[PDB]
């Protein structure tokens, strides 16, 4: 995000679905996809119930901002579905509205 | 349903609770009297 | 008495910085869905906290959010952006300055009232002649006429300025002011020694002092400074920034639970025991600190059982253990751990009881004297924890109190300690004699009638304001007074001067259901006439027919 | 000496020396002597305008506001009967008691033997 | 420069000589300064905070106040 | 217990009481808040709480048995002294 140019105080929504669902070791991104075309379709942004409280080192990231409780915008855009995996695996998707 | 609104409407009951198998559709005479609808898959009642 | 305390289960939460952020962006479509309109006392109190975490990284989150607002869509987003930018520019002139607590809520009273058809309802009103807290806190401190100025008391008061007048106008010789006060502590002592022979308000909210014989009089000197404080604070507001708390007794819609969020808007690092730890109450804390934390602030939640010697003398070792423990040292100690032993007279002193006498008395001192030892043994000497003895009003005057009581008054046994024995630098004693509260979802018996008592010319409070009322002996002020000297705070409103309480109410609640029962029950005999002269047939055929709700699938 | 208090009558005759020496020395702003008068009435109307002592052992009563103050009335029966006890002494006939903590060399011990005389 | 943590603290408790001086000394620094230079070199803190209590602790806040220091301006 | 065998018409001693003199009491002697020992719990219990349930007994004694126009009198031990002293532990806690 910072190296693309986004606008300095314009932060992204950070969704984590495994709080509620865990981690199902391959059918990981499905989810998340369908997390995401859902969140597009409505507008709501899901929070995090289990956000107990956020760890400090996270608050370096300027750019996320980790939401504890659902959140019904005006509507989203464009979203980022990105995962890693074992055996240096890491895939990101970029959906639009 | 429950990873945005964090809980199960009337609707979403019924799906679930007709998927875990507590629920199916019943469609003929019951007791006697004739009745469609839902139906309690322990107990062959019928259910509201 | 099952010990409870486990440092692996200490919740810790303190990320005030991520929850700015997310009640900022949360309040910006809150505003354009109409969710909040600018009349809400609402949005007030959420922009107070949003200034409450003022960080650097905030603003610019909050300025972006605010310049590319769409205005040309609706009078909301204009509204929004408007709202927006005020507020953006209040937390650039709050940032570093210490956060506060500031009681914004509309001061409300009990309403109590009777359906047509017998159904009892009891709601909350605004009161009709306060709208903000500063109204309310002017409201206690004028009084009321049956708070009238008894006879002692007011020869009391009148004697004094009599002397303050005599005195501070030196041109009598000194053989006349000599014999003067000489003349004038004769007519004191008499007051006091015999009151048969010899023989405008008072605030709702006032301090008292020591008599040479031991006695809590009224004293304006500290109930001004009390009250003045207390104003100061509904005005701009008051700060706990830098202070540690201990709160037992904080559970889900208490009077404990809202003084926390109190000291939790000031910079206050508070820790509250918790003897139902699920992740339901885990989480209505994290809650809790998500819009109560300013930044400085820390909430841990642990579990505890104040019925436990152990767990006492335990949880005082995780506050103030340096390797291991979260290493604090306490300024303020909140002792409101209490059991319901409602039901019972001496007739029966049940295991009930008794336990709850051992938590409520027994374990408290423990609990101070734990923290004491604690400080006296490492070495902090000038920084005394200030102690919110909840006292109470009623010794006994109501039934089956069943050990209550007897808890209570003990307490107060603590004022004179304090002064005997060792501790005086260590611990401070600030009685307060809490009142009349009216308990939001919790018991609605002493809310029916919360009505018709206060129509005596009397005052009953809600928990925010208790709350308030509390927070204010908290206050930088009254916290100087206790360590030189006790204080005692009649938070009582004022219900001193109606006698056989305990009768009135019990006469209020009979009414109160009888004419209910009364009402409904009358319904239900000319129901049944109706089946009768009309035929099941008829009166059946003619009943609102309800639709009971489906669930359609789109 | 420890127990004084002043009759309703000294407190009302002390504050006639004091108003009529205050004030026939004349060195008060009319206003102070003013309020004064004013202060000084208050104080003589709520007292609806003689050394005394307290007996060492009294009873008391309580007050409206719970509070409890010397009623020389009670104490008076109770001192009256206390006298009439070390005259012609006490019974306890047909009374039954129970008492604990009545050890050896103890209040207890003595008011004991009381009712067993 | 060669402050070490927890120098001459050995001598400390082996010198009942030793041991009173900087007795004399922390009860000094404690009792008007609000601090001890005792802990402060047992175990070095990265961070130290005094507090003004009481009627002892407003005494030590005094000293605080009552400290004075010298600037002229370039106009004299 | 003892309240029954003071009550007990067939194996007891079958009285009815007229006077209460609750002078049950240990020394505490020697200990601030700093420290409520055993000791203070146990006296504490012994000067308060089961002098309530011993009155509290014999009230239910007489309730049952329809001993109505007999009341018992209470001599209660109070003091003067409600932590004026030091050291009390518990004791002045209970009196008051």
């Amino acid at each position: 995000l910072k190296h693309l140019g986004r606008t300095k105080g314009n932060a992204v929504l950070g969704i984590f679905q495994k709080y509620l669902t865990g981690h199902p070791k391959g059918a990981a991104g499905a989810w998340m996809l369908n997390g995401c075309l859902q969140v597009l379709n409505t507008g709501i942004v899901p929070g995090n119930r289990n956000a107990d409280n956020v760890d400090k080192v996270m608050e370096q990231f300027d750019y996320i901002v980790y939401p504890s409780r659902s959140i019904k915008t005006d509507g989203i855009k464009a979203f980022s579905v990105t995962s890693f995996g074992f055996g240096q695996k890491g895939a990101q998707a970029i959906g639009v509205h | 349903e429950m990873e945005a609104y964090g809980k199960f409407s009337l609707e979403g009951c019924v799906e679930m609770a007709w998927m875990m198998g507590l629920i199916k559709n019943h469609n003929g005479p019951l007791k006697g009297k004739p009745y469609s609808g839902w139906v309690d898959a322990k107990t062959g009642e019928p259910v509201d | 008495i099952e010990p409870a305390f486990d440092p692996l289960k200490a919740r810790v939460y303190d990320s005030s910085w991520n929850w700015a952020r997310q009640d900022a962006l949360s309040m910006y479509y809150d505003i354009i869905f109409g969710r909040l309109r600018v009349v809400d006392r609402e949005i007030v109190s959420q922009c107070i906290q949003i200034m409450n975490r003022s960080n650097p990284l905030l603003l610019e989150f909050m300025q972006y959010h605010i310049d590319h607002c769409p205005t040309e869509r609706g009078e909301t987003y204009q509204l929004a952006k408007e709202l927006g930018q005020q507020l953006i520019e209040n937390c650039k002139e709050v940032l570093g300055k210490p956060p506060v607590y500031k009681d914004v809520s509309i001061p409300t009273g009990p309403q109590t009232t009777i359906d047509a058809r017998g159904n009892i309802q009891y709601q909350e009103v605004p009161r009709a002649s306060a709208r903000k807290f500063e109204h309310y806190v002017k409201q206690m401190a004028e009084g009321g006429p049956i708070s009238q100025y008894s006879n002692r008391t007011k020869v009391q008061n009148d004697l004094r300025s009599v002397y303050k007048l005599i005195r501070r106008q030196h041109r009598l010789s000194k053989s006349s002011q000599l014999q003067f006060n000489a003349l004038y502590k004769d007519v004191i002592r008499a007051l006091a020694m015999n009151e048969s022979q010899i023989m405008e308000t008072i605030p709702f909210l006032h301090l008292r002092k020591k008599d040479e014989f031991g006695n809590w009089e009224y004293s304006k000197k500290l109930t001004g400074i009390y009250l003045d404080g207390l104003e100061a604070a509904a005005r701009s507001g008051l700060t706990f920034q830098g202070k540690h708390a201990l709160m037992t007794g904080a559970g889900a819609g208490s009077i404990g639970a809202e003084v926390l969020q109190g000291l939790l808007s000031g910079g206050a690092k508070v820790i509250v025991t918790t003897s139902r730890f699920s992740r339901q109450v885990t989480e209505y804390y994290q809650g809790i600190y998500a819009r109560c934390g300013a930044r400085g602030s820390q909430l841990v939640v642990v579990p505890f059982n104040q019925g436990s010697k152990q767990d006492v003398e335990a949880l005082v070792n995780y506050i103030y253990d340096t390797k291991n423990g979260l290493g604090w040292d306490l300024d303020y100690v909140v002792p409101f751990a209490a059991i319901p032993e409602n039901g019972r007279e001496i007739d029966s002193i049940d295991s009930k009881s008794e336990l709850a006498h051992r938590i409520m008395l027994t374990n408290l001192l423990r609990l101070l004297g734990a923290i004491k030892t604690q400080k006296k043994e490492r070495g902090y000497e000038t920084r005394p924890a200030q102690v919110i003895l909840p006292l109470s009003p009623n010794h006994g005057t109501f039934g089956n109190d069943g050990l209550y009581s007897e808890s209570k008054l003990a307490l107060e046994t603590l004022f004179n300690r304090w002064y005997s024995e060792s501790w005086g630098n260590y611990l401070t004693i600030c009685g307060a004699v809490i009142g009349w509260t009216r308990g939001t979802g919790l018991m609605s018996a002493n809310n029916l009638v919360a009505e018709g008592v206060e129509k005596l010319g009397v005052r009953t409070f809600s928990q925010q304001e208790m709350a308030f009322n509390l927070l204010g002996l908290m206050a930088p002020a009254i916290v100087n007074l206790c360590q030189s000297d006790p204080v005692f705070a009649d938070l009582n409103g004022g219900l001193q001067f109606i006698p056989d309480l305990k009768g009135l109410m019990t006469k209020l609640r009979k009414e109160i259901m009888e004419t209910s029962a009364i009402r409904q029950a009358v319904i239900k005999e000319t129901a049944i006439e109706n089946k009768v002269v009309n035929g099941e047939d008829h009166e059946a055929l003619y009943r609102r027919v309800i639709t009971e709700p489906r669930a359609n699938l789109k | 000496p420890i127990s004084q208090y002043s009759n309703r009558t000294k407190v009302q005759n002390d504050l006639r020396s004091v108003y009529k020496l205050i004030r026939r020395q004349h060195r008060l702003s009319k206003s102070s002597q003013l309020q004064f008068n004013a202060l000084y009435k208050d104080v003589i109307r709520a007292l609806a305008m003689k050394v005394e002592t307290i007996p060492f052992l009294h009873l008391r009563k309580k007050d409206e506001f719970g509070n409890w103050e010397y009623s020389k009335k009670l104490t008076g029966i109770y001192l009256d009967g206390l006298e009439a006890a070390a005259r012609s002494g006490l019974t306890f006939q047909g009374k039954h008691a129970l008492m604990t903590g009545a050890g050896a060399g103890s209040i207890g011990a003595e008011v004991l033997q009381g009712l067993l005389s | 420069g060669s402050q070490e943590q927890g120098m001459g603290m050995d001598l400390y408790a082996t010198s009942p000589v030793a041991k009173e001086v900087w007795d004399r000394a922390d009860k000094h620094f404690r009792e008007n300064y609000g601090f001890s230079i005792i802990d402060i070199v047992k175990n070095n803190p990265k961070e130290l905070t005094v507090h003004f209590g009481g009627p002892r602790g407003k005494i030590i806040r005094q000293n605080y106040m009552s400290m004075t220091f010298e600037t002229v301006n370039a106009d004299g």
